[PDB]
């Protein structure tokens, strides 16, 4: 509408952890695999 | 090289003649304008010179005259580099930006802002444009098409028009023949309008004219040239019956008042 | 509704969480809260994915009740691009 | 789809004017209805759409006077992607609805010059109203117009162009005054009293009183339906219980004690 | 260099002048002559200044938005919107140094005349809530088909504009006071218009018809006129037909 | 260390009220016409001030448009504002303890106007996001070409504002009025072109041109003394052949 | 607390602006270039109950509508709690300045803050009603004016029970010349002038013929211009500056 530039106030790059997490949601069980693997490797996590 | 010749209608008059400079000039690039009948056929001008240009030339870019109120013509004319100016942050291309190599079709909307031409005056000064923000500017090159439905020179004389806009667009003038002028395909263009409404109704067969009816097309004025007579003969054919005893009532347009 | 049996779950080792809040070496403990970061960085993905299969199925089911009711006759056409308008995600996340 | 004409018209005008509408069905082409305030022109739009060949898709009865400004009803007719940063709906939506269907409008007067050469623009091609940096798309679209102010009269003051009312003026649907019609008046009250004594769920249906009546006929009553149904709210109101035939008009608001 | 020249006295004179102002950097305002001072002179003139070896470069006054004369100014600000984040310098930093030659400067609006004329005349680049404004001295001239005294008294252009300046403002004699080149001028149109129209020669020519052309208003510019010689050999089309009896009245109706 | 072009009785009486104005940051408004360039003659007050090394602002007025105070005035120091995430600076609060002179004042916005009547009033009235400002500690100036006498009867500005804008105004006397060592003027631009053109020497003007200065307009004094140099640079000629005269007008035709 | 010039009109208006300090209802007052009652505002915060309590004092010109409601207890989408207008002003005086010039949208957001409205924005879903004294000055408008519909009649009618009359500083001048005499020594502390040399008797009563349009404001600057003119403390001064916009 009318010109004009930012008077009031009011985006992402995903990174390999969320870019894994949207090549998350292929399948489910073998999700169940890939999620074992990641808590073999993750120590805090249960 | 291809004919696309589609609905080229009402040539029987001078306009034959017309289409025949028409052709002529088709193979050059330089500015084309045209004056079109007020009404109608300014359309088929443009799709006629279109068709004269070659198929493969490029896109056939048509734009309806507006004036600079609404930024977002300055944007499709100039460009949009920077933010906030069309579309995306980034070099959104305007419209002028949009035909490369293409033909402009302009329209004589006889826009009040002057200075959309006025800037439009610099849209074809070297064949070159600058987006909005645009860090860089861009020599383009595409074809030209106008048209005119009012005197320009009186508004040359009356100021409405800018004088270098005139100077710089109007490399040659195409008047298109009046419909109180060309007169001539009435009977073949009404002929032609009437097979395609008859086939649009599917109407079983053609219901025929009587010869009052053309006496009466005669009188008639015909503001539109080729428009309004085909929305008169649309009209009578939606109050006739094909091949019947109502083919004979005829009716010029539904505003006119009911019989 | 989604299968509980069958969607993972997991849960943050509590034990291990308190030893690194109070390990004594910082080069552990620095592991330990990468670890942590990670571990819920992944349970964040995992439960959001989980939600999004949920709320695709719900906007899916809400057109195709149709087909699901009457039977294949009633089917109404439908394109990824139809799921993805009732939905604030992509065509993308619907694939 | 199949017409809609509960309370149809008991004037024979009505009936003419149903008959052209059935004929225009089979076409596709705009339409023009010279309506008057709550005459019902709308509603017989929407006949004839339902009666317009098949049902047609969608079927929007949009209208660019009740809209905020003449920018927003251009974005409903088309709307640039990318463009400005914002909305408070779906812009596309409305030309979408097009697609597959008609089109509607209601007092076209009101619509903006360079609007409504826009649309006149749109309506020769077929295209979108907004490019939005692409080719626009010539969705088969028919279109129908509903003014109460004279096409000849704007021709005058010049506000739509000379090829704008001709070519979006084809069909001509003149709504009969409500004032005028007195027996499809009569049938329209009676059957609008029965619709409401239904609705209300009342026991009983008052009726009407001839002295009431008389007094519902001596108003002008210019909204054939929309001061009709205002009217028949108004009575409904002061609910008698099926004993008073008084059928008092507390339409206006303004009117009191 | 690369541009053609008018060829005449007074064509000459101002070929002169123009070579004088070269080395100066200072503010021109040559009259743009309505059509007539072809502007291909002026940047043979900024290419004969050291400005060729800076960033000379150009703009049209009239171009830039309302709401985007301060970011035109200043090219895009940093901090002027969400979207974009860059402090993009001005087109004249982006010069910075540059022949900048002002096209439509009759047009330019009366906020848009205050502001650019008052940064001109003494100012730094400042953009959107800047730290310090730099200073940078780009080589001005700028051109006015019309008669800016004339605005002085309509009192449209501000009295600082009218101090912009700071060259003599050099006019182009008309197409009807020049008239000295006319018949090389319409030889040399004639033949690039050849070229163009791929014809390689006209055996037909008559100089009585081309002078008698040359005695015309040429309304428009210069270039406009020339351009009438380019319409009369489309509409001819013929290369044995000679320019007597040979008129180019696009605007007119032939009979 | 301050330059200084004009030399005259009334000038002197000028520069001696400059030096009975001292560091108060009063509203005093110098007056003068076009090209009067009395802000360098506030600008080096300001440095014969208090601050004798202090900060200055220019503050070209007219770029500010749509853009409240805490925008490039006092800036946008907070974060998360309408745009991306930074910190902005504001001018004015950066010229604190400095000088802030508002170039051509005159043309302002009517909310700028009524901006600034707290913004003088108070001195601490602007904060990006802020509950309490502070207040600035600069020298306030202004100078235009304008006469506010009328544009307040007029309603162009707020009469309470301007008159608390106004504390100490000057008006500056026109250097057609005072129509003294205009010769003197001309003989120091002469030297400083020959510098700055690289040329021998002043060739030196006769009588008749001192007739001509002295029956000159001068419409824009100072400016038109600017100017004049300027067309004498242009009319330098040969050093070695004095300049009996030298004029310029705009639109004088050539022949 | 306050210095100014006494009269005894004023002093009975200073007097009922005292007695109500105390009360904590709603304050519009109209001024006549002068005092302006700002002074008066605050010798009546710190008479009221409020003297320790927040005194903002908000001047409406220079906001954006876009954030209107932002000011006014308003936050959304990282940091959060900002303090809001009456949340900043809360239990103490609020007082509004620069409202002859307020967009409508300001006139709106008071004439919802009339019955205290809320404020639920994004960053709290605070009721508002924060109870602190409200307060309404800088009234340039004209009655006629509001009446002339540039103004809500709503918050005309949300005004307070009162208006605070302000008269001209020709119609007082009584004590004019010994404020006048006070302003002069404050400015030759200032200036570091060694000493006032005195007024001229018949200078001062030619002076006095005025009609004082900035009131106090004029005779600061009248006062103030004619000691810069002066620039010496030798003799008494017997010249009057007229104005400073005045030829010479
Ligand atoms: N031979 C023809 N072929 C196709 N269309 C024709 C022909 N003759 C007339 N027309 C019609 O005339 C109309 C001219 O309209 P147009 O010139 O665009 O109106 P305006 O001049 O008012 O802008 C076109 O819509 C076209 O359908
Ligand atoms: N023939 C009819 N039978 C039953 N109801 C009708 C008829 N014509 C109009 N109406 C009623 O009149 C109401 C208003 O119609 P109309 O005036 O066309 O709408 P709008 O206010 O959009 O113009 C509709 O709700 C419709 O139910
Ligand atoms: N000597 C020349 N030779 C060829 N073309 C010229 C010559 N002088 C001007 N032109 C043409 O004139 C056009 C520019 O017009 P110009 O005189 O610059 O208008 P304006 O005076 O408004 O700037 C250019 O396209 C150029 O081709
Ligand atoms: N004291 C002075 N001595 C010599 N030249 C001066 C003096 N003051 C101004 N000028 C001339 O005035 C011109 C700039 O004036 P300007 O700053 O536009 O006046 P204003 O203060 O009215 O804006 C300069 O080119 C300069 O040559
Ligand atoms: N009684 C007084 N004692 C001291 N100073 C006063 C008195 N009355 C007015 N003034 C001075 O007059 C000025 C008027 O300022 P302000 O209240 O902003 O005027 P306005 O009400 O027109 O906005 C103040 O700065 C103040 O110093
Ligand atoms: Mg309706
Ligand atoms: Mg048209
Ligand atoms: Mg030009
Ligand atoms: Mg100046
Ligand atoms: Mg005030």
């Amino acid at each position: 509408m009318k010109q004009g530039l930012q008077l009031r106030l009011s985006l992402a790059m995903t990174p390999q952890l969320q870019q894994a997490i949207r090549l998350l949601q292929l399948s489910t069980l073998e999700l169940q695999q890939e999620l074992q693997q990641a808590l073999e490797s993750n120590p805090l996590l249960e | 090289m291809a004919e696309y010749k589609d609905n080229l209608l009402g040539e029987a008059n001078s306009f034959l003649e017309v289409l025949e400079q028409v052709s002529h000039l088709a193979p050059l690039d330089k500015p084309v304008l045209i004056i079109g009948e007020r009404g109608t056929g300014k359309e088929l001008i443009a799709s006629r010179l279109h068709y004269l240009s070659s198929r493969w030339q490029g896109p056939f870019i048509s734009l309806n005259c507006a004036a600079l109120n609404e930024n977002l013509l300055d944007s499709e004319l100039f460009g949009h580099e920077a933010g906030a100016f069309t579309g995306a942050q980034k070099r959104h291309p305007g419209r002028f930006e949009r035909a490369d190599g293409g033909t402009l079709f302009l329209d004589e909307l006889a826009t009040a802002p002057m200075m959309v031409q006025e800037k439009l005056l610099r849209v074809i000064e070297y064949g070159e444009l600058e987006r909005v923000g645009g860090s860089q500017p861009l020599q383009v090159n595409v074809r030209l098409v106008c048209a005119t439905n009012a005197d320009l020179p009186a508004m040359v004389n009356e100021g409405t028009f800018r004088a270098d806009l005139l100077d710089r667009l109007a490399f040659d003038v195409v008047q298109l023949p009046p419909l109180r002028e060309r007169e001539s395909d009435i009977m073949l263009m009404a002929e032609y309008f009437a097979i395609q409404m008859c086939r649009e109704i599917k109407l079983p067969l053609f219901p025929g004219f009587t010869e009052r009816a053309r006496e009466t097309l005669l009188n008639y004025r015909w503001p539109g040239n080729i428009r309004e007579l085909k929305n008169v003969v649309e009209r009578s054919v939606y109050r006739h019956g094909t091949s019947d005893y109502p083919l004979d009532d005829i009716i010029i347009d539904p505003f006119k008042r009911r019989p | 509704e989604l299968n509980a049996d069958s969607i993972p779950r997991l849960k943050i080792n509590q034990q291990y969480a308190a030893m690194g809040n109070s390990a004594r070496n910082d080069a552990d403990g620095q592991f330990i809260r990468s670890n942590l970061q990670e571990a819920r960085w992944l349970i964040k993905s995992l439960e959001s994915r989980n939600d999004t299969l949920l709320r695709v199925s719900r906007c899916i089911v809400e057109q195709q009740q149709a087909f699901f009711e009457q039977g294949e006759e009633y089917m109404k056409p439908m394109v990824l691009a139809d799921i993805a308008q009732a939905v604030e995600m992509h065509e993308s996340t619907i694939s």
